[PDB]
């Protein structure tokens, strides 16, 4: 009777499963590696039993080399000894590694078809296949540095009212910093509106006060700091 | 405590199996030279009986078990005995003199790290078959190198690169038609400089060096690079030589020095010595599989029981997902059953692949149903399952998995199975001449316009029945005007029926050969026919060596795919290695990279042998590297060690005292970089050399190429990383550079060097003169520190660095490597990319440097996850492109211009990028699981949408980032 409520925390318990298991499997082949290397020096010893029976054999003061020979013979057969208890120790870890990656597959293969039987509800889950947009809050059509930072002085550290420039048919803008009021020019262009050239990408004077308002001025000046939180009109 | 290379400081008890069978055991010192151990051992010799059959020192070498099962014969008497780390303290002393060519067969099974014997342990015939059959050919190549005369054997080993008419795109670069060329004499002081004409044969440059008068033929001469194992050469233009383009197309002067002919013949006899140490159709009838037993003891709660069935031929199946009885899910897993297969027996294809699992809600094994020589799969055989390897997705049974079966018995599933072997004589498949006797006897100006429109569609997207019906309906046709679409009709029929087969194979012959670019895509899943496989290689076998090495890792991870041994591509690559330009020994270190794994250890590493044995010669050079690569693993684990007691300044001497030492400057020293073969290392600039702040404190190598090399060569070792993601998406833009040049465009791109020689391990190559944004920018006076820390700090870089007419190149050269790599990211979907991963060379050059995730959002393997990387722009370039220059639209606007033109170059061979990522399935990398992967490409390419609907929609994107210039300067290091 259960629907959508959460995924998330039991999809990451795959990871938890094969984040070791990788590091095991890894460690199951690097344990194999051993066997077959410590497989391969026996047969070496092995040749030196051999060897060691034959040319013993060469007696061609025989009586003081039976027992010298014999003592190292049967310390060569000594060394074989522990190395053949050093590998089986090994041969018993491969063992319980490998063991424990089959209990892990009992683990991993029994949480796939979760994902699989969520394929009938997850793919089906469809549906589907801001005081700066009036225009007069901050716009103040022909005016002057002047008039424009007689307005400005007294409000918040923050607020925007543009003017229109002294350049021939251009525009200003007269901006509250942190401190007092500052005026850059907005240009004209067929790509649009915009401070500097390769950035006046502005279909509208308002399309752009709307993508400064989340933006900072600093780009076009250091000086320049605060964006536009303010035009005009506040509540209260 | 698996081997002895942790902190550890002493003498070491061995023992010292003699001829005799004399075991002695002797504390003898861990970092001591093998030679006075060897000394050290004599001395007690005598006081062990059997003191007189024993030759002198020099009549004898030790012999050992690697910490890889291999018996090491250790000529070298120098090497440290910690430097040849014995799987077990043991040395068997053997004579010198052990000539049977199995020193040889040691030599081999060292250098690839399996020994020869693991091949012979397998009993399995193809391995042995296939072996034997590349032996026989091997050695063919190894007697092709004995005739030869004096450059004629350059032209083996080494030969020149030859590229025609590039030049008739991008002209003139060389004040006047004059090349300026330099040349000095082998152990000379003195150099010469040349004027020359660009179309001249390298002859005349040694026609020229001639001119100095000191008192032979130019001929007996050999025009060398300076600081490589590259020559130049050949009845020939100077500018087709890819040597002379470089130095042309980057305006960089030609080096070269001149051998005299008896200093290549020197070389060439001294590698001769070493040479020298070579000593039925018709059964109309019904398919059917009878099976026994499995062998899992697993439980579950919602569902008790598993078992399945099913038959394929690439992604095509051929039967139902036949299912089986119902025994003991949680107990009895012994049982029997007749496997129903309603298809034909005669009617099957030779490249068919029988698949099998169990009820996922489990492992699997796919093995063949016809064998190495087309015999009908029958008898008693084991199938070694894949337990817990399942990925994902793979429509209920997975047909893409190896046939080579699991090298675990105890502790690894199995299972039982038998085909119908019935007959003393059995079923082969219908010979290679017979199926078109079968066609033979079996015997569009309208179309023109709708099958382009259906014969047009990427590789990945697939066909819909009605489609597949009028290609092969209309099959003649499309032959005469769209050859190009034999990959899309070649899905087309159905394989379950041999009437269409022998028609399919019949057009193959006479269908006319696909360019080598286009025939890869006949190398995927797709298409895993005997005979289309046979001749899109047959395509590729008509390409440059140079063109060739582009393509070469993908096609070692068809390799991968292969489901036999002695296959044409095998075939090929060793055919192409064993005539290497420094093929070969990317061949060779690729292998290895993977030999460790075990489903290709048996397949890489036979094929290794396989080259070993062809490259008689060479070989010494191999493991040189091998030997160098080993030294720095150590070197790199010590410094892990110290970094821990050791300060950052007191680390670095640490690392400078050990390279200092005997080992190391006579190891990683003067023995040929792994990253370039042409490109020889030398003397290494000890005081320079350093290790990265990073997790895995990669090395960072210089070397000081001494006298002849102009500059110094700089490496990167980085053990511990998958340098596999980057040495692909490196390649990828080593691609998307070929492409831009191709079509008309030097964006001045650097896909620097990258191999992964290892599990974990592998190299980065070093660029000259370059810097980090991050870097660049702190660290510099900001404004005179007062302002925007970040603002022209990049381009004053470049203004220290340029002088006026140099500064104008610098700002060209920064643009359009910006623009090239602006496309490059967003079409590969590289993500999290930050002004600490962003470079710029003091030529202007920029690059990308940390490839951690393509074609999708780069999140830890715990919790891999995918998201679209949009296209983005710094502030920081702009303001570089600009020059901070308020007003223009010739600089930021060619910028531009470059964006969308390098953009609609990519979608040209938008095919190509999918192709190749699509063979890049099988070489198993986190990222490219599946073909849903490869989907991101359509998606950034705009795949669908035409040239000008697509170019509208990235000029869009371009314009959007333009807006989140400062937005995303402020992401790049704000936090970061
Ligand atoms: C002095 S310090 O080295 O200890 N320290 C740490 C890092 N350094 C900056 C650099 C980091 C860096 N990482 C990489 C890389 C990292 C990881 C994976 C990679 N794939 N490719 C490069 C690379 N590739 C680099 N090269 C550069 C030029 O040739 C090319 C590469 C550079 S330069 C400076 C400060």
């Amino acid at each position: 009777k259960v629907y959508h409520q959460q995924y998330q925390d039991k999809s990451r318990e795959y990871d938890q499963l094969y984040e070791e298991y990788t590091r095991t499997s890894q460690e199951l082949q690097m344990k194999r590696t051993a066997i077959e290397a410590f497989n391969e020096t026996i047969k070496i010893f092995e040749e030196q039993g051999q060897t060691q029976e034959k040319c013993s054999k060469e007696y061609l003061g025989n009586e003081k080399e039976m027992q010298r020979i014999l003592l190292n013979s049967e310390r060569l057969k000594s060394r074989i000894a522990e190395i053949h208890e050093s590998r089986t120790k090994l041969e018993q870890d491969l063992r319980a590694q490998a063991s424990d990656n089959r209990e892990i597959d009992k683990r991993m293969n029994s949480l796939k078809p979760d994902l699989m039987q969520l394929r009938k509800i997850r793919d089906q889950y469809l549906v589907w296949l801001l005081p700066h947009h009036e225009e007069r809050t901050w716009y103040v059509g022909k005016i002057n540095r002047t008039q424009a930072e007689e307005m400005l002085s007294g409000k918040r550290d923050g607020t925007f009212l543009i003017r229109e420039s002294s350049q021939r048919g251009c525009y200003a803008c007269s901006v509250v910093v942190d401190g007092d009021t500052k005026h850059c020019v907005i240009y004209r262009t067929a790509t649009g509106f915009g401070f500097a050239e390769p950035y006046n990408l502005y279909g509208s004077l308002k399309e752009l006060v709307l993508h400064y308002q989340h933006a900072s001025l600093v780009q076009h000046n250091d000086a320049l700091t605060v964006t536009l939180a303010h035009p005009v009109r506040a509540p209260g | 405590a698996v081997d002895s290379q942790i902190a550890s400081d002493g003498a070491i008890s061995v023992d010292f199996l003699l001829p005799t069978g004399i075991y002695i055991q002797l504390e003898v010192p861990r970092e001591a030279t093998i030679s006075y151990i060897k000394q050290m051992l004599w001395k007690q010799v005598h006081n062990y009986p059997m003191f007189n059959l024993l030759m002198d020192i020099d009549s004898y070498m030790f012999a050992c078990v690697n910490q890889t099962a291999v018996y090491e014969e250790l000529e070298d008497e120098t090497r440290r005995l910690c430097d040849v780390r014995p799987f077990l303290p043991v040395l068997k002393l053997v004579t010198r003199s052990c000539d049977p060519a199995e020193k040889l067969d040691s030599k081999i099974g060292v250098l690839i790290g399996k020994g020869l014997h693991e091949f012979d342990a397998l009993k399995d015939p193809e391995v042995n078959e296939f072996r034997r059959k590349m032996r026989k050919f091997s050695e063919a190549k190894i007697q092709s190198l004995v005739g030869l005369s004096w450059i004629d054997w350059l032209k083996h080993t080494y030969p020149p690169e030859h590229e025609p008419s590039v030049l008739e795109n991008l002209e003139d670069k060389l004040y006047g038609g004059k090349l300026v060329v330099a040349v000095h004499f082998e152990n000379s002081q003195d150099v010469f400089s040349f004027q020359v004409s660009p179309n001249l044969n390298p002859i005349k440059i040694n026609e020229l060096a001639i001119q100095k008068r000191l008192t032979a033929s130019p001929c007996d001469y050999v025009l060398q690079v300076s600081g490589r194992v590259e020559y130049v050469f050949g009845d020939h233009p100077l500018i087709q030589f890819q040597y002379i383009r470089n130095c042309v197309m980057n305006r960089t002067l030609p080096h070269f020095i001149l051998v005299e002919c008896c200093k290549i013949k020197k070389m060439y006899e001294q590698e001769m010595i070493a040479i020298e140490a070579a000593i039925i159709w018709d059964n109309n009838n019904p398919f059917q599989i009878t099976l026994v037993k499995g062998n899992k003891l697993n439980t579950e709660e919602t569902v008790k029981v598993h078992v399945r069935a099913g038959l394929f031929h690439g992604t095509e199946l051929l039967c139902k997902t036949v299912v089986s009885s119902e025994i003991s899910g949680k107990n009895d897993h012994i049982w029997n059953e007749q496997l129903e297969f309603d298809i034909n027996i005669c009617d099957l294809p030779r490249m068919a692949r029988l698949c099998f699992a169990v009820y996922a809600v489990v492992a699997w094994v796919n093995t063949m149903v016809f064998d190495f020589k087309g015999q009908l799969r029958s008898g008693d055989v084991i199938l070694h399952s894949w337990s817990s390897f399942p990925d994902e997705l793979e429509e209920m049974l997975n047909p893409m998995g190896t046939v080579q079966t699991n090298p675990y018995a105890e502790n690894a599933t199995a299972l039982h199975i038998t085909f119908p072997e019935n007959k003393k004589q059995p079923c082969y498949y219908p010979p290679f001449d017979k199926i078109i006797e079968k066609a033979a006897e079996l015997a569009g100006k309208k179309f023109l316009a709708v099958l382009k429109e259906i014969l047009d569609r990427d590789p990945l997207s697939q066909l819909c029945e009605n489609e597949m019906d009028l290609i092969w309906t209309l099959r003649q046709d499309c032959r005469e005007n769209f050859p190009q679409s034999l990959p899309k009709l070649l899905l087309s029929i159905k394989w379950n029926k041999l009437e269409d087969v022998a028609q399919l194979q019949a057009l193959l012959q006479i269908w006319p050969k696909l360019p080598p670019r286009e025939a890869l895509e006949l190398l995927d899943f797709n298409y895993p026919d005997q005979y289309v496989r046979e001749y899109a290689v047959g395509c590729l076998r008509q390409m440059s060596d140079e063109e060739l090495s582009q393509y070469l890792l993908q096609l070692v991870q068809v390799l991968k795919y292969e489901p036999f041994l002695d296959c044409a591509l095998s075939r090929f690559l060793l055919e192409r290695a064993l005539d290497n330009r420094r093929i070969g020994q990317f061949l060779f270190w690729h292998l290895r990279s993977e030999v460790h794994t075990p489903a290709v250890s048996v397949q890489f590493g036979v094929i290794l042998e396989a080259y070993c044995r062809g490259s008689v010669g060479h070989m010494k050079v191999l493991s040189k590297q091998v030997e160098a690569l080993n030294k720095l693993k150590t070197l790199n684990s010590l410094i892990k060690l110290n970094a821990v007691k050791l300060s950052r300044a007191k680390g670095k001497e640490a690392m400078h005292t050990c390279l200092k030492q005997s080992a190391y400057r006579e190891a990683l020293s003067d023995l040929q970089s792994p990253l370039n073969p042409c490109v020889i290392l030398s003397e290494l600039y000890v005081e320079k050399c350093k290790y990265m702040d990073s997790k895995m404190k990669p090395l960072w190598l210089v070397y000081s190429s001494r006298a002849f090399g102009e500059d110094s060569v700089g490496v990167i070792f980085k053990n511990g990383d998958d340098l596999r993601q980057d040495m692909l998406t490196l390649q990828m833009l080593r691609l998307m550079d070929l492409l831009w040049k191709e079509a008309g465009l030097d964006l001045r791109m650097l896909p620097y060097g990258c191999l992964a020689t290892g599990d974990r391990s592998g190299l980065i190559e070093v660029v000259s003169t370059s810097e980090t944004i991050a870097d660049i920018q702190l660290n510099s006076s900001n404004v005179a520190a007062t302002a925007a820390f970040n603002k022209d700090a990049l381009l004053n870089w470049l203004k220290e660095y340029n002088s006026g007419d140099d500064l104008d190149r610098a700002i060209e050269e920064f643009t359009l490597s910006c623009a090239g790599y602006c496309v490059a990211s967003y079409v590969l979907g590289i993500g999290d990319r930050h002004s600490d991963n962003i470079m710029v060379k003091k030529t202007g050059q920029l690059f990308h440097i940390d490839f951690g995730h393509i074609l999708g959002n780069f999140k830890s393997k715990f919790g891999i996850k995918r998201e679209r990387v949009p296209f983005i722009l710094t502030y920081d370039f702009i303001h570089v492109i600009q020059q901070g220059k308020t007003g223009n639209t010739e600089k930021f606007g060619r910028f531009r211009q470059c964006c969308e033109d390098a953009y609609l170059i990519l979608r040209r061979h938008g095919n190509l990028f999918i192709t190749l990522f699509a063979l890049m399935l099988t070489a198993g990398l986190p990222e490219l699981t599946s073909v849903k992967d490869i989907q991101y490409l359509k998606d950034s390419l705009a795949l669908g949408k035409s040239e000008e609907e697509a170019l509208k929609q990235f000029k869009q994107k371009f314009d959007e980032a333009l807006r989140e210039s400062w937005t995303t300067k402020v992401n790049w290091m704000a936090h970061t």
